[PDB]
């Protein structure tokens, strides 16, 4: 049976499962650093769970047969066209961070679910606490307007509040040159046309707001690029790691149970994001709207609830 | 030609503290959409 | 500005069907659609419903009426009497108040 | 084929066999009551 | 009448559990079956009523009423059917279970005996018509329209439940026909004065009286051709049918307290007829034509005469059936040009050769051209209000003249001059809308060959 | 075929239902079958007039 | 208003005093009713859902079903004995109160002289 | 005693026009104290100087209201033989409705009251007359 | 028509609508008038009686 | 069917009607008379229960 | 808040109206809205946010200032006649600060300043309670006193009680403050048919319940608080407007719908008593809470708003919320005209 | 009362101590014992409009 006071008060409780490891860290850092490969190393050396980055497509991956879709069924943004025209008429800057602030939220969730039913500790890349590191580097840019920086804000006070922060902070710190090296090596004819100075303007907004915000909170690690790449040491510096000054020790089982009900319910956590300020950024009209819902309904997988679409080989469908 | 929708000038009138604000004490604002006030 | 579909074009059915009827692009459901009008509405309604109300009889008693009537303006013109009188009730039965 | 296998998989069989029994009964008794009932009316009228 | 509401309840499901290519079909065939059925209440061998259980009953009255409530369906049908074509299945029924919940309830309350039932049926029309109007209109006003209808309606419907009520209370029953062998006169007292305010405005109101006629053509130049048709030929018709009910008991006071509706709707009927000269948008025409005619309607409830009872209703029947056809032959270029405007498009008769009889016809029509129904009304009506006062012939010939006015501008307005030849897009004329043109003048033909189904109670 | 064409039972068994319902309200208001001051009979050819 | 009569049972449903009224029948129109509103929830379950109507649930219907009709079986009986009641008491207050409930002295339209109104 | 309110309906109309108009007047006052109460605690001023001006300005315009009505009322009564004609209480409602617009300096105001009021008294005549109570005890 | 019938029912109603929803959240002015309606009702009654 | 089936039912109709009414208007009455002097079995508003009242001595012989 | 409170609570919450129903005594009677009281302030402070310790505390004063007065009442009714029931000889100064006091209770106007403030800054599924469940007990109370009131003050406060509620509602934006206001409005009309006939009180209480219940739980399903939001419910959950519009119909009292018959009845019988001009202003008041239903009717069900963007992911997700009772009381609600002799 | 749960289950909560005339814990006698006495008894059975 689903989770709930029930299950809590028959035993599918949550202290009874929280060995350490059981942790939430973040790997952040600029763009081309080693965030993925130090990621699965430090959840491989810590027996815990890596989740990856998250972008346009998570909801579609972790929703229905697990495929994409359509960029129109999942956001109407593209990383290309921002990398390639910024300051477009269109909206894709803030069309895209606010996506992807969704994305990263709904991916906090389903760690924080998987961590809290489970005590295997979970291992994210970029989260909602940084997001906003990108949007700040767009507005000191050009490419996006106050009011879409302060709908943001907003957003992000009305969802953030009510999760629980990370518990190790990685900042893996490295410099503007190297990055734009690091991506001309790489090879990408959009991320090639990027500037230094939106690539600083992350690096200030990292240094100057999320350092001082978090450190307060969660335990700070800061490595550059060669003690990153000899993870041992960051794996150590963790086990040593001290766990005080953070939230998570004023948790009793039924704060956990309380948060556990928000994370399991996945449209209490967007019920925020979906709130009606009428943005021409992102103020989709009625019929364009309707088209695309309906045809989203049109596909396969998605017409009737998971388990009543026979066309995907559901049967019994008269008994359930 | 097709059926006329709503637009944002339509839809923000239903947003404010109160419709048919004809009053000049009323210097309202929207509440919050979580009920947790600024501070 | 805001997102939106752009304002659809006109599109002309008989390039695809001249053979066009107006009820669907299917053309075997125009068909079929118009042929069930068509034996419905004018074959069977206009037809058998003309029919049954033209073969109706007495239609609120017309006829019944002017028949009987005949029958009445013969017996009173035979027996001497008027053929209407201008009081429909008899007097008699009636009891006026007296002032 | 879906990806998080949800709970509405495969039926709640318990739950099925208590409506159609719950139904069954409700039924069986209905007719009872009805029937002892115009019993009840026609032994006191005659 | 049950054989007649079951299977209109049964047009539901055929309508949800058919298939997305069939539905129409379907649910077209089975209502032309039920407007065959429903002459059945023809079969009038005697002065004697039907009488089919305490809760029913029909008239000489009622049932052309019901039988062109019947009819008017699958045209609706019919109309609706080009624009919500590309709207989903979905959509499309809901439309037509809408209109199938119209036809319903319009029938019941044309087949029903007591005032209540009547009247939570004459106000439960709102329902339909209002979705009808506020989900499927193409303009941004349409929402005020509803507003305005709904809100008239309900501001005249409150005091007529009061009234009822009272009735309710001092006889016994609401009951037709024991209020007639049970009436009794009044004392001509301001109280019944009141009474017979609230009994009348409500179907004062649904037939637009000229100064609450406010409702009237906002509905319809907002609203889609079904809904203007069944607006123009019954909901109109629901204030008549009322009156020509609830009047039996209210003597002897409409001798006084009838001339100011008669004032209004005799003067209303020039101020409208004018408006029909210089109005550009050829649906609010149309609405001011149907107000210009109500008057009369209006105006014969007034004096209770038979002969006025006898006009009143053959031009109810007949002004439905015209409205319902000029309605539609607007909306077959609306189809093509998107705009109202009536001098936008002209010099047609030259590519729609044989619509333009349909449109001439439909004018004749209008203008009582005899042999017509329109005209045994009128000439009735006219006749009646002479021997009132020899004094209305005046705006009676008035409104005569404007008629014949106003019907031929739109005529020649719309094709009788030369073609706007920069209109590529005249799709030529759909087998459809011509048998919809077809289907609203046979049976004109056909009741101006048989009137005596068509004169009412008295005749 | 049926899943398609099964939707031509409903409309004809709506006239039937109402036809019968018809027939139990005239079984019912039996009452003054046959004592009406004008078409009082006598029962010679039949049992039941209506 | 009927509550405090003499034999009046505190919270009682049916007592016996109602059992020998004649019980409503299964096909009774109201009771029909109640079935196609309990079929109705059922297909308004699913359809809020997003399941398929008319295509799930058979179990849920039919308890809806049964349920709705079994309800009214006993509804429709209280009911019908409060209206006996009610008759009841009433006929006989005007049985036992014969100087506030007259014959009235009915005439014959022969000797009433109602007033005539022309046109 | 509440019989000053009384002493109005014991004369047809037509008659102590002072009395009747004095009657009216106070039945304004009182309605006019009561609004500018509610309006002072609900809603109120910055100085009691402008509070109470409130008061005497909604007391001051209701007493005139009613005094109006009262005589204009009475006026119709004398000028023409009727006593028992609504038409005077609708005229003196427009006459009321009157005073109102030419107080709070608005012709909108002006006729609508007109209506109202005239439609008002109008309709509490005619229960008076007919025998229409209001707050009546249970019957059934 | 307009400015007649409707448009002066809407004024009508929308002015007594913001009159009677002007309210800002004070206790005291709350049971203020809470305090005139019971005078009021104790006044009716003693004066009725 | 001939006429007299339709002459018959109607007549059967007006006579349930008026009997409905007949019984309508009673009933006022009745309700009315009943509020208005307690004197059946409708709006018999409640007394003190008698029951509870002690009726032993009482440790005083006045009261 | 852990299951032990939990019981406790909701236990108490339960008792109280159990308690002044089921009582002869009028000091259990107030000992019943004292429990209700006590345990309905915890979960409206539940969040612990200024706007919920705000309404907690203007809820507990008014309702405590009710709750004294009740019991002066009492003190003087037994101080007059030695017995702890009001009969037919209590002075009528008692009975009508008893009836100021209930009014105060249940949020009648001139009495109703605190209820959309408090139902405000007050969640989805304790509005539903205050609204539904704490009408109970209070009503009761008046319904065992209703043959020695006063139908001057109780015409008069139902009267004010419509017209307030329809000069609210037209001007709120907000779900809640609506509520509160139409819970105004039916309340009026409970109390002005009260002292006639309370069955149909407790007809028109029923009725009421079963259209707000569903109601509220339909804005819970999004927790959509504001027009605005509830807007986006054809792309968020359309299933759930071809009975949000319904279920708005009935409340407004459209003929063809159950919220009709309670307005219908009540109008008849008060013309019955011949109180035909209250009755005729109830019912032309009415239609504004009619229109400010047909407003939101529009906005949700009859015209498409602007939409967002992230819904697209709240279309991806799922959902387990509107168990049965949604369903089966909105169906109770709205199609179950053809029962009403049987509701009588 | 509202709901007669007592009187159906036959059992006394709270309508054993309502007036003067009923039980006292030594038998001790209330002031009015013998007026309330009588008029409880003499309006038994006539509820209300009766007995006033
Ligand atoms: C009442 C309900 C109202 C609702 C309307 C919607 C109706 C929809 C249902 C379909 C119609 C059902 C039947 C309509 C009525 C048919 C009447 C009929 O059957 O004709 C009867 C007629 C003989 O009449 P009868 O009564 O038997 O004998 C006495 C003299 N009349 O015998 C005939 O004449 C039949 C032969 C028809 C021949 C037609 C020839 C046309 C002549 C040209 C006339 C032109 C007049 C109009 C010109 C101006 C019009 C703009
Ligand atoms: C292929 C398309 C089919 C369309 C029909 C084609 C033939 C044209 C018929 C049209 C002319 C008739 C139109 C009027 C029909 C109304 C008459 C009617 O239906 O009478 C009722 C009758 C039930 O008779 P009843 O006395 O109630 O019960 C005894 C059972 N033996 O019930 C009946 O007799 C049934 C009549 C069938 C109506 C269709
Ligand atoms: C924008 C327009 C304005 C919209 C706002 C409307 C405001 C409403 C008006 C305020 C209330 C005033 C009406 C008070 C009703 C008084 C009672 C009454 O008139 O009933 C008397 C009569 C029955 O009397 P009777 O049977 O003879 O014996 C005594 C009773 N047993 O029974 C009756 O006559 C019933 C009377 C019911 C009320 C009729 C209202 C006037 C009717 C004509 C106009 C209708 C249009 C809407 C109202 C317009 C403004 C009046
Ligand atoms: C008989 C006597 C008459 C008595 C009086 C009768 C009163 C009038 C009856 C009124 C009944 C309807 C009133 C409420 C109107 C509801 C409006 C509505 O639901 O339509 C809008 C909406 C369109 O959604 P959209 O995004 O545009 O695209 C389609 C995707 N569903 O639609 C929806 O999205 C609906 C949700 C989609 C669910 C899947 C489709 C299943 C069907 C659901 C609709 C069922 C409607 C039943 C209609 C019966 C009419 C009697
Ligand atoms: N909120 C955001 N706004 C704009 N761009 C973003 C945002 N989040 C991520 N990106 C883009 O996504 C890309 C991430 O590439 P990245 O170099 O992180 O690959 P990776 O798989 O994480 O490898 P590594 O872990 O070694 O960096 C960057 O180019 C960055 O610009």
């Amino acid at each position: 049976l689903r989770y709930g006071l029930l299950a809590a008060i028959l035993g599918d409780k949550t202290t009874k499962k929280l060995h350490e490891y059981s942790r939430v860290i973040t790997v952040d850092g600029n763009i081309c650093s080693g965030k993925n490969k130090l990621a699965k190393e430090i959840a491989q050396q810590l027996g815990m769970k890596h989740y990856p980055e998250a972008g346009i497509q998570y909801s579609s991956t972790t929703t229905g047969d697990g495929r994409p879709l359509d960029i129109e069924f999942s956001g109407s943004c593209s990383l290309e066209k921002f990398y390639d025209d910024p300051k477009s008429n269109d909206g894709n800057s803030y069309r895209l961070q606010s996506w992807l602030y969704a994305s990263r939220l709904l991916q906090y969730a389903d760690a924080l679910e998987h961590l809290l039913s489970t005590g295997q500790g979970v291992v994210l890349e970029r989260s909602i606490y940084s997001d906003f590191v990108f949007l700040e580097a767009m507005y000191n840019q050009g490419y996006i307007r106050k009011q879409c920086v302060d709908h943001y804000n907003e957003i992000k006070r009305l969802t953030l509040p009510e999760y629980l922060p990370p518990h190790a902070v990685i900042y893996i710190d490295v410099p503007v040159p190297e990055v734009q090296s690091r991506i001309q090596k790489k090879g990408d004819p959009h991320e090639m046309k990027v500037t230094s100075a939106y690539l600083q303007d992350i690096e200030n907004a990292y240094k100057k707001t999320f350092l001082p915000k978090m450190s307060e909170m969660c335990e700070v690690l800061v490595y550059d690029s060669w003690e990153a790449e000899d993870p041992t040491k960051v794996v150590e510096d963790i086990e040593y790691l001290k766990y005080n000054k953070g939230p998570w020790l004023k948790q009793d089982d039924w704060t956990f149970h309380y948060l556990r009900m928000l994370v399991q319910d996945k449209t209490e956590v967007l019920n925020y994001t979906t709130i009606p300020v009428y943005l021409p950024e992102i103020t989709i009209g009625a019929h364009q709207g309707s088209r695309i819902y309906n045809s989203f309904r049109e596909l396969p997988g998605r017409k009737y609830a998971p388990g009543y679409n026979a066309e995907v080989g559901d049967k019994w469908i008269w008994l359930k | 030609a097709r059926q006329w929708q709503p637009d944002i000038e339509w839809a923000e009138q239903f947003s404010g503290a109160v419709m048919y604000p004809s009053k000049e004490t009323a210097h309202w604002k929207p509440p919050p959409w979580n009920d947790v006030d600024i501070l | 500005q805001w997102q939106e579909d752009p304002e659809p074009e006109d599109e002309n059915v008989y390039a695809k069907n001249p053979d066009f009827h107006g009820y669907d692009s299917d053309p075997v459901v125009d068909v079929w659609n118009m042929r069930a009008v068509f034996f419905f509405g004018f074959s069977i309604v206009l037809v058998f419903g003309t029919t049954f109300v033209a073969y109706v009889p007495d239609y609120r008693m017309q006829e019944w009426a002017r028949r009987e009537a005949e029958r009445l303006v013969k017996y009173r013109e035979v027996n001497g009497l008027p053929i209407m009188e201008s009081n429909y009730f008899d007097p008699s039965k009636i009891q006026l108040p007296e002032d | 084929f879906y990806v998080r296998e949800p709970v509405n998989a495969k039926p709640n069989w318990l739950a099925v066999g208590l409506s159609v029994g719950a139904s069954v009964f409700m039924w069986i008794y209905l007719i009872q009551t009805h029937n002892e009932d115009v019993l009840e009316y026609k032994r006191r009228n005659g | 009448m049950l054989k007649i509401i079951l299977p209109s309840l049964m047009l539901l499901p055929l309508t949800w559990l058919s298939s997305p290519k069939k539905t129409w079909t379907n649910v077209t065939s089975y209502s032309f079956l039920i407007s065959l059925t429903s002459l059945t209440l023809l079969w009038q061998t005697d002065e004697n009523y039907k009488n089919f259980s305490n809760m029913f009953s029909s008239d000489p009255l009622s049932t052309p009423l019901i039988i062109l409530t019947a009819w008017l369906l699958p045209l609706m049908l019919m109309a609706s059917q080009n624009h919500l074509k590309k709207d989903n299945n979905v959509l499309q029924k809901l439309y037509i279970s809408m209109l199938i919940s119209l036809q319903i309830l319009l029938i019941m309350t044309f087949s029903a005996t007591e005032l209540i039932m009547f009247y939570i049926l004459f106000e439960a029309t709102l329902i339909p018509t209002l979705i009808i109007i506020t989900r499927w209109g193409n303009q941004t006003e349409r929402l005020n329209a509803g507003i305005y209808f709904l809100f008239y309606t309900l501001i005249g419907s409150i005091p007529l439940l009061i009234a009822l009520i009272l009735i309710q209370n001092h006889v016994g029953t609401l009951n037709l026909m024991i209020l007639s062998f049970t009436t009794h006169t009044l004392d001509a007292s301001w109280s019944n004065n009141l009474l017979w305010l609230a009994c009348m405005m409500a179907f004062l109101i649904k037939m637009p009286l000229y100064g609450v006629h406010l409702w009237l053509p906002k509905a319809h130049v907002e609203a889609p051709i079904a809904g203007s048709m069944i607006l123009a030929a019954i909901l109109l018709k629901l204030g008549s049918y009322g009156m020509i009910r609830i009047s039996i008991i209210l003597d002897p006071l409409t001798k006084y307290m009838a001339y100011p509706f008669i004032l209004l709707s005799l003067w209303g009927m020039i101020m409208t007829s004018s408006i029909c000269l210089r109005q550009t948008d050829l649906k609010s025409l149309i609405a001011y034509s149907s107000v210009s005619h109500m008057a009369l309607v209006i105006a014969s409830i007034m004096i209770q005469t038979p002969w006025s009872f006898m006009g009143a209703t053959m031009l109810m029947i007949a002004h439905g059936l015209t409205s319902s056809l000029l309605f539609c032959l607007a909306n077959s270029n609306y189809e093509r040009i998107h705009s109202r405007t009536m001098i936008m498009a002209r010099g047609l008769q030259m590519v729609f050769p044989l619509m333009a009889t349909w449109w001439l016809m439909a004018s004749l029509a209008n203008l009582a051209l005899p042999p017509s129904i329109n005209l045994m009304g009128e000439l009735f009506i006219t006749m009646s209000l002479f021997s009132w006062s020899n004094f209305t012939i005046i705006l009676m010939g008035i409104n005569i003249i404007i008629t014949g006015m106003y019907s031929m501008y739109m005529i020649i307005t719309t094709q009788r001059g030369k073609l706007t030849n920069h209109m590529i897009n005249l799709q030529p004329s759909h087998t459809r809308e011509l048998t919809l043109m077809a289907l609203h003048m046979i049976p004109l033909i056909l009741l101006t060959t048989s009137p005596k189904l068509i004169t009412g109670l008295t005749m | 075929l049926l899943r398609e064409h099964w939707v031509h039972i409903l409309v004809p068994a709506g006239f039937v239902f109402g036809c019968y319902l018809d027939r139990k309200d005239d079984e019912k208001l039996t009452a003054f079958r046959n004592k009406s001051m004008l078409f009082q009979r006598e029962l010679r050819p039949n049992e039941e007039v209506t | 208003m009927m509550n405090g009569r003499p034999g009046h049972e505190p919270l009682k449903f049916l007592p016996d005093e109602a059992r020998s009224l004649p019980p409503p029948k299964l096909n009774d129109p109201r009771l029909v009713y109640m079935g196609l509103l309990g079929y109705c929830t059922g297909l308004m379950d699913n359809m809020l859902r997003m399941r398929p109507v008319m295509r799930a649930g058979l179990h849920r219907q039919l308890l809806f079903v049964t349920s709705f009709v079994f309800a009214g079986y006993f509804y429709l009986k209280r009911q019908n004995y409060l209206y006996a009641v009610k008759d009841h008491d009433m006929f006989g207050y005007i049985k036992l109160h014969p100087e506030d409930f007259p014959e009235k002295e009915k005439k014959t339209y022969a000797e009433i002289l109602e007033p005539f109104h022309p046109v | 005693v509440k019989r000053f309110f009384e002493s109005y309906h014991e004369v047809p109309d037509g008659t102590q026009c002072h009395r009747k108009t004095y009657i009216t007047t106070a039945l304004g006052g009182i309605c006019g104290i009561i609004g500018s109460a509610y309006s002072v605690s609900l809603n109120p001023a910055d100085s009691t100087l402008e509070a109470v001006a409130r008061v005497g300005r909604y007391t001051f315009t209701a007493a005139a209201i009613g005094a109006m009505f009262g005589l204009t009322t009475c006026v119709s009564a004398q000028v023409r033989e009727k006593p028992d004609d609504p038409l005077n209480y609708f005229i003196g409602g427009c006459a009321g409705g009157l005073t109102l617009g030419a107080r709070t300096h608005s012709y909108g105001t002006a006729a609508m009251g007109c209506v109202y009021m005239g439609t008002a008294a109008a309709l509490f005549k005619i229960g008076k007359l007919e025998g229409w109570e209001l707050f009546p005890t249970p019957k059934v | 028509l307009e400015k007649t019938i409707p448009k002066s029912t809407s004024t009508l109603h929308t002015n007594m609508t913001t009159l009677t929803t002007n309210q800002k959240g004070l206790i005291k002015l709350y049971f203020m008038s809470f305090l005139i309606n019971i005078i009021l009702i104790i006044i009716l009654y003693s004066i009725n009686l | 069917d001939g006429p007299e089936k339709n002459y018959e039912k109607t007549l059967a109709i007006l006579q349930i009607e008026s009997e409905k009414a007949e019984l309508r208007l009673k009933e006022q009455e009745v309700r009315r008379l009943m509020r208005a002097r307690g004197d059946g079995p409708w709006y018999q508003f409640p007394t003190p229960e008698k029951e509870f009242i002690d009726h032993s001595p009482k440790a005083t012989p006045d009261n | 808040m852990n299951p032990i409170t939990l019981a406790i609570i909701y236990f108490t919450i339960f008792l109280g109206p159990v308690i002044t129903m089921s009582s002869t005594n009028l000091m259990l009677m107030w000992v019943g809205l004292e429990f209700s009281l006590l345990a309905i302030i915890p979960m409206l402070i539940n969040k612990k946010n200024p706007r919920s310790t705000e309404a907690a505390t203007k809820y507990f004063v008014t309702q405590a200032t009710a709750s004294m007065i009740i019991l002066l009442a009492i003190v003087l009714n037994y101080k007059q006649l030695g017995t702890w029931m009001f009969q037919q000889q209590t002075n009528g100064l008692i009975l009508n600060m008893t009836l100021m006091a209930l009014s105060m209770k249940l949020g009648l106007a001139p009495f109703h300043f605190w209820l959309p403030e408090v139902t405000q800054g007050i969640p989805l599924h304790m509005g539903l309670i205050l609204l539904t469940w704490q009408k109970i007990a209070p009503l009761s109370i008046l319904i065992q006193i209703y043959p020695l009131l006063n139908s001057t003050i109780i015409l008069m406060l139902a009267i004010t009680s419509i017209f307030m509620g329809a000069w609210g509602g037209l001007n709120q934006t907000q779900m809640r403050k609506i509520m509160a206001y139409s819970s105004i409005a039916h309340m009026g009309w409970m109390l002005a048919i009260l002292p006639y006939n309370p069955s149909l009180t407790l007809l028109n209480l029923m009725i009421y319940i079963i259209l707000t219940a569903p109601m509220f739980m339909a804005l819970m399903l999004n927790n959509s608080m504001t027009i605005n939001s509830i807007s986006l419910l054809w792309n968020k959950t359309p299933a759930m407007l071809t009975m949000i519009s319904l279920m708005l119909l009935s409340l407004g009292g459209l003929p063809p719908l159950t919220g009709f018959l309670p307005k219908w009845i009540i109008i008849t019988e008060l013309m019955k008593n011949n109180c035909l001009i209250m009755a005729t202003l109830m019912a032309m008041m009415a239609l504004l809470n009619l229109f400010f239903y047909t407003r939101l009717i529009y906005s949700t069900s009859l015209t498409m708003f602007p939409t967002n963007n992230n819904s697209k992911m709240m279309t991806h997700q799922t959902k387990t919320k509107p168990n049965l009772m949604f369903s089966t009381l909105a169906i109770m609600s709205t199609m179950t005209l053809p029962l009403a002799p049987q509701l009588i | 009362p509202f709901l007669d749960i007592q009187k159906k289950l036959g059992i006394s909560l709270d309508r054993h101590f309502m007036f003067l005339s009923a039980e006292q814990p030594y038998k001790n006698a209330a002031r009015c014992h013998a007026f309330e006495k009588e008029w409880i008894e003499c309006a038994h059975g006539i509820g209300g409009t009766r007995a006033k």
